RNA sequence: UGAGGGUAGCGGAGAAAUUCCAAUCGAACCUGGAGAUAGCUGGUUCUCUCCGAAAUAGCUUUAGGGCUAGCCUCAAGUGAUGAUUAUUGGAGGUAGAGCACUGUUUGGUCAGACAAACUCCGAAUGCCAAUUAAUUUAACUUGGGAGUCAGAACAUGGGUGAUAAGGUCCGUGUUCGAAAGGGAAACAGCCCAGACCACCAGCUAAGGUCCCAAAAU
RNA sequence: GACUGGGGCGGUCGCCUCCUAAAAGGUAACGGAGGCGCUCAAAGGUUCCCUCAGAAUGGUUGGAAAUCAUUCAUAGAGUGUAAAGGCAUAAGGGAGCUUGACUGCGAGACCUACAAGUCGAGCAGGGUCGAAAGACGGACUUAGUGAUCCGGUGGUUCCGCAUGGAAGGGCCAUCGCUCAACGGAUAAAAGCUACCCCGGGGAUAACAGGCUUAUCUCCCCCAAGAGUUCACAUCGACGGGGAGGUUUGGCACCUCGAUGUCGGCUCAUCGCAUCCUGGGGCUGUAGUCGGUCCCAAGGGUUGGGCUGUUCGCCCAUUAAAGCG
RNA sequence: UCUGGUGACUAUAGCAAGGAGGUCACACCUGUUCCCAUGCCGAACACAGAAGUUAAGCUCCUUAGCGACGAUGGUAGUCAACUUACGUUCCGCUAGAGUAGAACGUUGCCAGGC
């Protein structure tokens, strides 16, 4: 199965993106780390 | 009986926009193809989806430089 | 019963039939040849008919060589039916020739043998030939 | 079978046929809502002057209807940006031809053949340009008003059909549509040619010169 | 529901690539031939290096195509998934670090009725690989999807009906569709009519006219052979060429404010491709009878049973029981 | 000119058989003390370098067998015109593909040492 996840910074509180993973290929929740908007630094991210 | 057939895909206008001489500004879009049938020359800029455009205006110049390959330029002054 | 093997489309065009004849003018194998002068298709059932017809007069003395080949498939609808909604299935394979091309050749017989034995096969073909010897 | 009576329209009556209910009954008649509604038919009345189309694209509970785009018209505004050849540059793979590839194929690596979905090659024209010269007179912009969305033959490239139809479906050109006149015996589409009105003058085109019937027995 | 060589029945409806498409773009048919409604946490970014299919020879013979080495190769393999264009600049084959599968944008142009779709140098904010110049806002390229209204979820520096709060609405971020008849009538929908009724159309069918001649009816060329030998007395294989416009059809041009449909009675009339009679030519014609083919339309061409019959089959005749 | 670097005109430069040459250089070649290297291996990429040789590579020269290039002349098509219905003809432009002759064993740029 693929379903779509909305990923999540965890020093602030706020959903700012979306992927899609596949759920055989992937069990746990994804962490990477991109850009943000309120801190204008590269924080993590995660479901 | 029946047909299994018909159904095509429409269209996607895909030749040359600009003819060789003429000036052409600052993104002018100077080809539209699949793969690259005539390359990126000097001052032009191959985008994605292959459709090579200009970068400084100027006039254009379709010119071959292979056996069988050929590329597209843009000189500044006109 | 002349036919190809497989074909990579059974449903085709039909030929263009107006010129002259693109290649295969000249006698090459034999010594007297039978070039058609008018342009027609050739079914494959009138090539049956018309080289057996050269091998009984010849008493099987010398050798045939036909120079032509049914490749393009053409089509046709039963009897009783209403035009459009599809395209019929294979009927049979046409050859076209045009005039100057050679269609048999004869070798290994004398002249006035080969002669008559060639008027015996184009009275089972459509088109006009005539009696054409080597290039010399 | 006479006489007097009863059942009434979303209803009565029916030994049952959609049968009868004031010459009408798959749901009577009369006035009212009501000038119901109609993308469908017929009709629409005075005269001259100038310009003059379309029968195509896209979407539609759409296919004989509608809306925007295309083609015509009137007025304003920019003002050679419109067309035509001559020279010049360049994009592209048709006709033709050829098997080097993908498949087809006849006779002993050699000789020969075939191709809408094969190409080592490849015209004639067309198309886009220069801001270059020569002849001509259009062209874009903003706003007012409609029409058209059933097209037809002939010529020429091809599909479908049977190298069938005055067949049907697309590309380019012309005439009819909206066009009289001379010719084809008669005949919207074929060939010459575009009528402002008058004349009992003239020279010619397509086609014609014995006679009907103008002109050479 | 609509298209539909009348309607029904069957089929098909949107997106992608090739061909017909007529060497720029564009271009139709119930014309020809295939896919799609996804998948990858590495099959994405970057950096450094490598080059393939098969052929042939040899040996645990795993046919030399399991694996193993040498030559030869010019692209004949491969590129997530169809086909076209494209590339060993690699866009193909392996490793390490990695999140640019970034937030705010966007001069210009392609394309187009509108709504949408596509490519985009460059400028700032944060990063990643590399020594550096530099490259990177997804994948070799194009398909993998769906307006609005309405509701759900997280944020908010916006309003909040006297004032303070709140219930509610606003913008930014994402979710609910085989609305697949895919520009989507509504949150919600199948039939019968020969009991039928109004508005239209020869724009569109059934009968007849017309064009065409695959079928149908006759006619002919070549000649293998059947006929003791003998192609042509007679028959005419495999193949080729036409005429007629009676059959079954194809096209939808004339008539839907009427062209109203089969056979036999009554009465005709015309064609020659002749059933009878008249005149000949061959004959495998002894004689009687026949068979074929050519000239010939002047007249003639029966009476009944069975069937609504068209064909047809039978019974008794007759010079003959002609086909249109 | 003559050798090496380095981009251009890009098989008229190629591919293949022969023949000549080497302190000026490029190579061939010996090595693993270390940075560096094999998903097996100093074969390769690195790295150290008295010695060893022109054998292959590169460099020069000639032979045109193979690939590439290629006229003139004629034909096939075909824009325009005129009759025409015929698997058409005649006239005026343009001009192919194949084939013959032939060109052909590269023409050059810029810095560095002879
Ligand atoms: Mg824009
Ligand atoms: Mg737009």
């Amino acid at each position: 199965m693929r379903v779509n996840v909305t990923l999540a910074c965890t020093e602030c509180g706020d959903r700012n993106y979306i992927t899609t993973k596949n759920k055989r290929n992937n069990p746990e929740r994804v962490e990477m780390k991109k850009f943000c908007s309120r801190e204008n630094k590269q924080t993590l991210h995660r479901e | 009986s029946s047909t299994k057939n018909g159904r095509d895909s429409e269209s996607k206008r895909l030749g040359a926009k600009r003819a060789d001489g003429q000036f052409v500004t600052g993104g002018s879009i100077l080809y539209r193809q699949r793969g690259t049938k005539i390359y990126p020359g000097e001052n032009v800029g191959r985008g994605g989806d292959d459709t090579l455009f200009a970068k400084i205006d100027g006039v254009v110049k379709f010119e071959r430089k292979g056996r069988d390959k050929k590329q597209v330029s843009v000189y500044a002054v006109a | 019963m002349l036919l190809p093997k497989r074909v990579k489309y059974r449903r085709q065009h039909r030929p263009k039939t107006t010129g002259r004849s693109k290649g295969g003018n000249y006698v090459t194998f034999g010594e007297f040849g039978l070039q058609a002068t008018t342009t027609s298709w050739i079914t494959s059932r009138q090539i049956e008919s018309a080289r057996i017809a050269m091998t009984r007069y010849m008493k099987r003395g010398g050798k045939v060589w036909i120079k032509i080949f049914p490749h393009t498939p053409y089509t046709k609808k039963p009897l009783e039916v209403r035009m459009g909604a599809g395209k019929g299935a294979v009927e049979g394979w046409i050859a076209v020739v045009k005039p100057g091309r050679i269609l048999f050749e004869v070798a290994g017989v004398s002249e006035e043998v080969a002669r008559e034995a060639l008027r015996l096969a184009s009275h089972k073909l459509p088109v006009k030939t005539k009696f054409v010897k080597r290039e010399e």
